[PDB]
């Protein structure tokens, strides 16, 4: 026999396909090929491109597959779109399958749709768990997008139970002026950031944050995106910058790399931009959760060998005599594929139980450095090794800024002729001591004098200090 | 003296740089090159 | 033969009308207020509902007068975080504490 699988995807204007229905159709072909499930049963696949939030679009794209005969709806990305077209399979019985987290109204009856991506409840436990971890106290959350305020309810819920301080800022709704925003960061000692945007965005903020001068020691970032291990990191590398983030795709797996390394060769005929801080050849979340999707309909079509292609109006209204059945069997399934555990919820229908790896990034690049679960909680595998002593060649590239006040035989103004400029422009006991700092740890140093002249006391009229403590 | 107070490196609050300094200046103590900057300056 | 549609109260049904008219060009009327999607290239529909926006720099500005530091604020549903967003991204700009159910 024969299954049609419908999909709802994005046009593209001018170009190649995009990642969600290359990895459908690279899904549906590794599907048709190896004969490990279905072996008595060959699937074909129609597509339909649509613009951006053209639910009439969407819904007439659905009711003309439907009208074709499809077992199962993959539906697409954006949030109305995605309504329009789960209330169009909830209303016929047609099973739909979610790769995008949307946001659904509670008081919603429909329960003829699963979703793959994670439950940002269970997301949000999990970034609340690693701040109660690293011992946060003051946390400023970027967030760029409005409907994006959901996706960290519990951390907003956290300062009723808990003791801390939110500040929460809002990304502009131009892309590249990330600059005022990190200039209101370097004001008020913004310190820990959460970031929650797309991966994109996460880089130009990257980019416009080195070209500030954040990319220090002292700043801690947070991405709650799920691929930022797809991120370019080279330049961030040896910048020592406390960097965390999660992983869904369990790369270290051989059948994993192996199919992301076959479809790497169908993404290099994809032109992608190599300038635009992106990592080449990594596959994306949504790109391995649409082929989870198709790979877990297909364990849900192998147990059900009654399955027929029956076509469906939308003038009218009838049901389909096989999606209990089906939805059932859709919502039973447990497969364990590229997102690892991969079950549902038999309640909501949502992704909610699964397994997360905590990485970050360290000198020699990214590293898992635990595991997560809504069980277990979380899981840091330790590391604590020793053996300090290498403080010659720590601090080795890290420019330096060093405050001086023109006084006493520590800072001696060099007196000679010519007007040299630089740091042997002072001598003293300061000078001959920051001399032996920069021999011994090796770090580029740089002196600027205090424009105050004093050494720093607290004004206890308006709390305020001056000289170096202020200016430290 | 009057009082007992000492001289140290001007850092910012929770400096990742602050317990390397610390260590750096202890080793360059047990080498006694402060010392001998000591010595090169206090005297006429 | 219809020359205004006056759409529905819910989110995503007025979502559904609002694109519907959209396309075939209709004038569409919205009462209560839904969440904007940033980036939509709808322009065929008109909501007198007031804007949470200017309602929120309103419960601010009350705020202000009545010169509180601790706040709690308190909603209901999700979506009270959408329509409420002015009023929980107003620190770090004045000294108040939000303390948020
Ligand atoms: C993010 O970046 C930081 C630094 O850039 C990395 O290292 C962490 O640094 C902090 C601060 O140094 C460590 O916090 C610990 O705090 C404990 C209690 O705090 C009191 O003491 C500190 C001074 O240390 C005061 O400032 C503070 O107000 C409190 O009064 C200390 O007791 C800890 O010291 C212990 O550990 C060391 C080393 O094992 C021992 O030698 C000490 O005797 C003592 O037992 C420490 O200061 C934090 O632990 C550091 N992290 C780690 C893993 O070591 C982060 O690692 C980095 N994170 C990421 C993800 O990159
Ligand atoms: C299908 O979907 C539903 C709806 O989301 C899921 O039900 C929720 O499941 C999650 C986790 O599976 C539950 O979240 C948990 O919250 C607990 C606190 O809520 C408590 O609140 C009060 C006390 O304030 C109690 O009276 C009440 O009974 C609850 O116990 C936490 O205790 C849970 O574990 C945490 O424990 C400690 C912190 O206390 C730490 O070790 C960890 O942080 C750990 O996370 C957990 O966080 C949630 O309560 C459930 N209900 C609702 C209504 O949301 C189903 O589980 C899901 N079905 C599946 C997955 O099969
Ligand atoms: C900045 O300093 C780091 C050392 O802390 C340099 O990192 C080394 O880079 C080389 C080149 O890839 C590696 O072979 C070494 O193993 C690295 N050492 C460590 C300790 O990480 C880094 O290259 C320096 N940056 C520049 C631009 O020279
Ligand atoms: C953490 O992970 C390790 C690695 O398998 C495991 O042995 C250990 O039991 C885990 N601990 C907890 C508390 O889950």
């Amino acid at each position: 026999h024969v299954l049609r699988f419908g999909g709802i995807f994005e046009y593209v204007e001018s170009g190649p396909m995009g990642a969600e229905e290359l990895a459908f159709r690279f899904a549906v072909n590794t599907i048709n090929r190896n004969r490990t499930l279905l072996p008595n049963t060959t699937l074909t696949y129609d597509t339909q491109k649509i613009n951006l939030y053209d639910s009439f679009e969407a819904s007439k794209k659905a009711c003309d597959q439907l009208s074709l005969g499809v077992a199962a709806i993959f539906g697409p990305s954006h949030s109305s779109s995605a309504n329009a077209v789960q209330s169009i399979c909830n209303a016929l019985g047609v099973p739909h399958i979610q790769t995008r987290w949307k946001h659904q109204v509670s008081d919603n009856k429909d329960s003829f749709y699963v979703s793959l991506y994670p439950d940002f409840s269970s997301l949000s436990r999990a970034i609340l768990d690693l701040v109660q971890f690293f011992k946060w106290k003051t946390v400023t959350v970027v967030y760029d997008d409005s409907t994006g305020l959901i996706r960290l309810q519990e951390l907003i819920k956290a300062p009723s139970r808990y003791n801390l301080r939110l500040k929460i800022r809002q990304l502009p709704a131009d892309t590249k002026d990330a600059k005022p925003l990190l200039k209101e960061m370097k004001r008020g000692k913004e310190f820990h950031v959460i970031f929650d945007c797309s991966h994109e965005m996460a880089a130009g903020i990257l980019k416009q944050a080195l070209a500030m001068g954040m990319m220090t020691e002292y700043y801690h970032y947070i991405f709650t995106t799920l691929d930022l291990f797809a991120l370019d990191v080279e330049p961030y590398r040896y910048s020592g910058v406390n960097m965390t983030g999660f992983r869904i795709l369990n790369t270290e797996n051989t059948q994993v790399s192996s199919i992301i390394e076959k479809w790497s060769m169908e993404r290099l005929q994809a032109p992608p931009k190599p300038d635009s801080g992106l990592l080449d050849g990594f596959m994306t979340t949504d790109a391995a959760l649409m082929y989870d999707a198709v790979h877990v309909v297909s364990v849900a079509v192998q147990q059900f060998p009654q399955m027929t292609v029956s076509s469906l109006q939308c003038n009218r209204h009838k049901p389909w005599r096989f999606g209990t059945r089906f939805m059932s069997l859709i919502k039973e399934a447990h497969w364990e594929g590229l997102t690892g555990r991969i079950t549902f919820n038999k309640t909501n229908g949502l992704r909610t139980d699964f397994d997360l790896d905590v990485i970050s990034l360290k000198e020699e690049g990214l590293e898992k450095i635990g595991t997560w679960d809504p069980a277990s909680g979380l899981n840091m595998t330790e590391s604590q090794k020793g053996k300090p002593a290498n403080i010659t060649d720590s601090l080795s590239n890290r420019s330096l800024i060093v405050t001086t006040i023109l006084e006493e035989p520590y800072v001696l103004f060099k007196k000679s002729d010519k007007p040299l400029y630089g740091n042997d422009r002072f001598e003293g006991y300061c000078i001959d001591l920051l001399r032996e700092l920069s021999t011994i740890l090796g770090f580029t140093y740089e002196i600027r004098l205090v424009e105050d002249g004093k050494y720093g006391a607290q004004d206890d009229v308006n709390g305020q200090w001056n000289g170096m403590v202020r200016e430290l | 003296l009057i009082d007992s107070k000492g001289y140290g490196v001007g850092t910012p609050m929770g400096s990742p740089y602050r317990d390397k300094i610390t260590i750096a200046i202890l080793q360059l103590q047990e080498e006694g090159k402060l010392h001998m900057m000591k010595e090169k300056w206090w005297r006429g």
